[PDB]
RNA sequence: GAUGGGGAAGCUCCGUUUCAAAGGCCUGAUUUUAUGCAGGCCACCAUCGAAAGGGAAUCCGGUUAAGAUUCCGGAACCUGGAUAUGGAUUCUUCACGGUAACGUAACUGAAUGUGGAGACGUCGGCGCGAGCCCUGGGAGGAGUUAUCUUUUCUUCUUAAC
RNA sequence: GCUUGUGACGGCCCGUGAAAAUCCACAGGAAGGAAUAGUUUUCAUGCCAGGUCGUACUGAUAACCGCAGCAGGUCUCCAAG
RNA sequence: UCUAAGGGUCGGGUACGAUCAACUUAGAACUGGUACGGACAAGGGGAAUCUGACUGUCUAAUUAAAACAUAGCAUUGCGAUGGUCAGAAAGUGAUGUUGACGCAAU
């Protein structure tokens, strides 16, 4: 039931909080999370062609 | 739950007192020694791991047949085949420049 | 009265060398007669790091003229000498960093490692991460060579006594600060139980003749005599002047 | 020249069949469904005749002059063209496309060669490509 | 230590020299997703491993059992 | 984003030793951790590994050098120093 | 830490391949006969020193008042020794196939040489495994039920080879 | 997710992080080998044998060391919500 | 008690659809005797003088310090028939698998 209004959301304000912001969650697993994303939608889009490759290369070290 | 002992009398972590988990057909957990991994043979010319040549312990090698422990072509399981295709380029090369010192400087004791 | 310090370091007990991680002792090929009649061929077949030693290593592998079978050395890497480089040693050899010729066979200037100081001896002189020797001089009658060493003194030898064409590897070590006690820590930990070291000064007068009195002080002339005896050398033995070397140094 | 040609000697610098010396009998110098490669027809040698000696005698001069031959076709991208050229006309239809596909052909093939290369050896002709390649 | 198909290799087992017992084994088991069926593994002891081989139809196991060795010593379920 | 003013590889030791012994060792440093090009192949391959070791990434050549730089003053000066009187006996 | 040795009045001290004439192997030679001599190597030069280093090979189930990777049950694997049958191989004698990386059920190989394995620091993030943790359906068993909860708890396992 | 294993990488060094037994491979080609029948046990299957000593229990606020069933000391593995 | 943002998985001729599974983060209402890291867990801060640079070290069982060490600085000895040191001696020994970017001594 705890899990649940948890996951609910509930529970989770600053004052149930004894960890740092990094600690609870990574900094750098957020990136990986998000940079792996980019990446990869990146290679679908030149694996279709909805991208080209020149167009590809750019945003790949854009992003 | 349901932790496990070492299997053997040997209390320590050592690189020979491995172990791993496992589920007998009991129904419980049990300790289990294993043994440390082999290492893949190398090429004793450049010095990768050289395919085709299965992965043992040195003595695990006394009881596999001979296709294990080798590839065909010469110099088999010892060196790397491009290891070896330079082997006889450089083979070839020198041999035939070893001519070409023997008659040009046997032209040399001639013209002089 | 006490041992002191520098007198125990004489049993050897826990003060001999760390040995165990070496790779081997670095030596010149045997004086044969190929090195001395002609010269042989050898390829540097890994070059290598030795420790407690500044300077990297060589394992450098020949033929044996007297048996089908390789002999593997391992000699002090000059400077510049690199894998796969084949290595020329003997009297009728050429003059090329890495090689090893008789200093009675290269000209006044040249520059060699590894020295012997006797032919043969398989190689003395300067063989420390940096250092080298400078043939000066040559003598045929009598045929010997002289060379100024590392430490600035010259020497006068055998012209068949060899060395290797170059400076040895890994130079200019000594120029970076160790920063902290453990880099020199870990220095020591494999050369010998030398570090770190209390002062005289500080320990009691059983320990030292430096020993004691109710402020730190030598409390007599600190340069030792040569004839003194054991026990009473610590401190300057046989200095001949002391205080800041004022001056610029070199050897006229 | 287009110097992959007609009796050219080479030794194969990869396969099983490595660091023997070949004989190369028929170019296909671009193409083939089957082999989408330049590559070569050739007889080479397998295992070679072991030297002989004054001490040798009778049959076992017999036995150490035998010749175990090889036919294959292969890559010119596999072959060290040698300067050294031996001729090829005693089995020009014995090697062939056709000869490779259905072993039953390949192993007459072989026979025939091995023949060629073993009359050739004696009466000392060609000796380079009798001669093994040290490595 | 070993599981068999060829009904005929398996047929050389069961006249071993070597190849003194055997068994043979009935289990109850369900087909593709449906209904259920007659499983039958024939196992043969040799002296360093034991085969086994698993027929699965009914019919062909029956005729099967009638072939083994009248002189094998058969241990049944 | 420069990360910082002047200390750079050095910033590691933060206040301690003293600026002075601190400089000294991030010249060395900068030295010895530097990629170098390989006179072998060409390829800037080429890293330290224990002082007076200089291997080369690819190609796998491996050089003996300096203690912190790959070619030290000196040894170069050698080098030439016998280039030099080598060519004094063949000429 | 013995040994040829070298010190020491001596108990003993030094040295460990050291200034030494330092040993044993493969097979032929035997067909008086069992092992003399016939080749050729090989010159390594004691030995002790690890129940955490290296290292040939076993697992599950059951069992005892008290033993169990040791018994019992079943299924394995290693080392030595013997060896026959089947297969493979050969009239092109010592295998074939793939362009190649390489394949394989095999697929002769003395001296000698060489290569590998044994065999190797530490910390960091990332990737995958396993056991554990968490959880849905279902098939059982247990608990709570004034009231409430298609609920709470629990079994649903798979060894070496 | 937790523990642990492992990989491909990366930082570090004036520190670059044992040895030997043992096993296999290759280079070599001494030799020995068939057609009226040879070679082969590094393929499969088959036969026999595997000695000696240790093995119980405690491992600690009572089985060890501290004069003792001493609040002390005494090296480790497994680890649920 | 709501709101918004952050993902996976598939077919597309040579713009989007469809579902599957995660606690993070910010904001917005309501609400209570103004309480809320509610127990547990968890830094007192500042301005100076003396003094040792730092981290490390010691008087087990009255001294942990400003004492010892240290990196840095400087001096000394030494090319091996050697420096320093060991041993009653010696075909003895440490440094030394060493060589002045070294070893030894302050
Ligand atoms: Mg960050
Ligand atoms: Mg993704
Ligand atoms: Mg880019
Ligand atoms: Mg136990
Ligand atoms: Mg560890
Ligand atoms: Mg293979
Ligand atoms: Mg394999
Ligand atoms: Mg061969
Ligand atoms: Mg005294
Ligand atoms: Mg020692
Ligand atoms: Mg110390
Ligand atoms: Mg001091
Ligand atoms: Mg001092
Ligand atoms: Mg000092
Ligand atoms: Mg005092
Ligand atoms: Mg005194
Ligand atoms: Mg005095
Ligand atoms: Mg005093
Ligand atoms: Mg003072
Ligand atoms: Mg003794
Ligand atoms: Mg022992
Ligand atoms: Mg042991
Ligand atoms: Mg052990
Ligand atoms: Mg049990
Ligand atoms: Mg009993
Ligand atoms: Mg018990
Ligand atoms: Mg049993
Ligand atoms: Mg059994
Ligand atoms: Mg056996
Ligand atoms: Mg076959
Ligand atoms: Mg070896
Ligand atoms: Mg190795
Ligand atoms: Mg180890
Ligand atoms: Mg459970
Ligand atoms: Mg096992
Ligand atoms: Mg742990
Ligand atoms: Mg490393
Ligand atoms: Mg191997
Ligand atoms: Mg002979
Ligand atoms: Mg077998
Ligand atoms: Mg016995
Ligand atoms: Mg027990
Ligand atoms: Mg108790
Ligand atoms: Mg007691
Ligand atoms: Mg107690
Ligand atoms: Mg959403
Ligand atoms: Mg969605
Ligand atoms: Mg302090
Ligand atoms: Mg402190
Ligand atoms: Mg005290
Ligand atoms: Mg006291
Ligand atoms: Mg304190
Ligand atoms: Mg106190
Ligand atoms: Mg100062
Ligand atoms: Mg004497
Ligand atoms: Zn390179």
């Amino acid at each position: 039931a705890h899990a649940q209004s948890k996951r609910e959301g509930r529970h989770s304000g600053y004052g149930k909080r004894k960890g740092t912001r990094e600690a609870r969650l990574p900094s750098q697993v957020v990136w990986i999370r998000r940079l792996r994303v980019l990446r990869r939608l990146l290679a679908k889009y030149r694996d279709a062609g909805k991208i080209d490759k020149h167009l590809y290369h750019v945003l790949y070290k854009e992003s | 739950a349901q932790r496990v002992t070492f299997r053997r009398r040997n209390p320590y972590n050592t690189r020979s007192n491995k172990i791993k988990v496992v589920k007998t057909p009991g129904g419980i957990l049990r300790a289990q020694h294993v043994k440390k991994l082999a290492t893949r043979p190398k090429c004793g010319d450049c010095g990768s791991a050289l395919q085709g040549i299965s992965t043992l312990r040195p003595r695990q090698y006394a009881t596999v047949s001979k296709t294990h422990k080798t590839v065909s072509r010469a110099y088999g399981g010892s060196r790397c085949a491009n290891c070896v295709k330079e082997r006889i380029i450089r083979a070839f090369l020198i041999e035939e420049q070893k001519i070409v010192k023997k008659v040009v400087k046997e032209q040399t004791e001639a013209a002089k | 009265g006490r041992v002191i310090r520098n007198q125990r370091k004489g049993a050897g007990s826990i003060f001999t060398s760390h040995t165990r991680l070496r790779q081997g002792a670095a030596k010149l090929r045997t004086l044969d007669y190929a090195e001395r009649h002609g010269y042989i061929r050898g390829i540097v077949k890994q070059i290598v790091h030795d420790s407690g030693r500044g300077a990297p290593l060589a394992k450098v592998v020949f033929r044996d003229p007297y048996k089908y079978r390789l002999r593997e050395e391992i000699f002090i890497a000059n400077e510049g000498v690199h894998t796969g480089q084949f290595i020329y040693a003997g009297k009728k050899a050429s003059l090329n960093v890495g090689n090893v010729l008789p200093l009675g066979s290269v000209p006044e200037g040249t520059i060699v490692s590894n020295v012997e100081e006797k032919p043969g001896d398989r190689g003395a002189l300067a063989r420390a991460s940096g250092n080298y020797v400078i043939i000066i001089g040559h003598n045929p009658d009598e045929n010997k060579t002289r060379v100024r060493l590392p430490s600035g003194a010259k020497k006068v030898i055998s012209s068949d006594a060899r060395g290797v064409i170059g400076v040895i590897a890994g130079g200019g070590r000594v120029d970076k600060p160790l920063l902290k006690a453990g880099r020199a820590f870990h220095k020591y930990r494999l050369k010998r139980n030398s570090w770190p070291k209390t002062r005289g000064v500080a320990m009691n007068p059983v320990d030292h003749p430096h020993g004691g009195g109710n402020h730190q002080h030598i409390g007599k002339a600190s340069t030792i005599s040569r004839g003194a005896v054991s026990g009473q050398k610590a401190g300057l033995i046989a200095a001949r002047r002391t205080g800041l070397l004022r001056g610029s140094q070199k050897t006229q | 020249a287009k110097f992959l040609k007609a009796g050219k000697v080479a030794v194969v610098v990869r396969g099983r069949y490595a660091g023997k010396k070949v004989v190369i009998v028929k170019p296909h110098d671009e193409g083939s469904k089957s082999h989408p490669f330049g590559h070569a027809l050739v007889a080479g040698i397998e295992r070679y005749p072991l030297k002989v000696t004054k001490k040798h005698g009778a049959k076992k001069v017999a036995k150490r002059t035998k010749i175990k031959p090889f036919i294959k076709v292969v890559n010119y991208n596999h072959l060290l063209p040698t300067r050294y050229t031996l001729d090829v006309e005693a089995f020009k239809s014995v090697v062939s496309t056709e000869t490779f596909e259905q072993p039953s052909q390949r192993e007459e093939a072989k026979k025939v060669v091995k023949k060629a290369f073993e009359e050739r050896h004696q009466a000392g002709k060609n000796q380079w490509f009798f001669s093994k390649l040290r490595f | 230590a070993r599981e068999i198909t060829d009904i005929k290799q398996f047929l050389e087992l069961t006249r071993r020299a070597d190849v003194k017992t055997a068994t043979v084994k009935i289990n109850k088991k369900l087909n593709k997703a449906g209904k259920p069926f007659r499983q039958t593994k024939f196992k043969v002891r040799g002296s360093s491993s034991l085969y086994t081989l698993v027929i699965n139809d009914a019919g062909k196991a029956k005729k099967l059992i009638q072939s083994l060795p009248p002189t094998l010593k058969v241990n049944r379920l | 984003a420069k990360r910082t003013k002047k200390v750079g590889i050095t910033g590691k030791y933060g206040v301690r030793y003293g600026s002075s012994l601190r400089r000294q060792v991030k010249k060395l440093e900068i030295q010895q951790h530097a990629r170098y090009d390989c006179s072998f192949c060409g390829k800037k391959t080429v890293k330290r590994g224990a002082a007076g070791i200089w291997t080369c990434s690819c190609c796998k050549k491996t050089v003996a050098g300096g203690a912190y730089t790959v070619s030290t003053a000196a040894a170069a000066t050698v080098r030439s120093t016998i280039r030099r009187l080598r060519e004094m006996v063949e000429a």
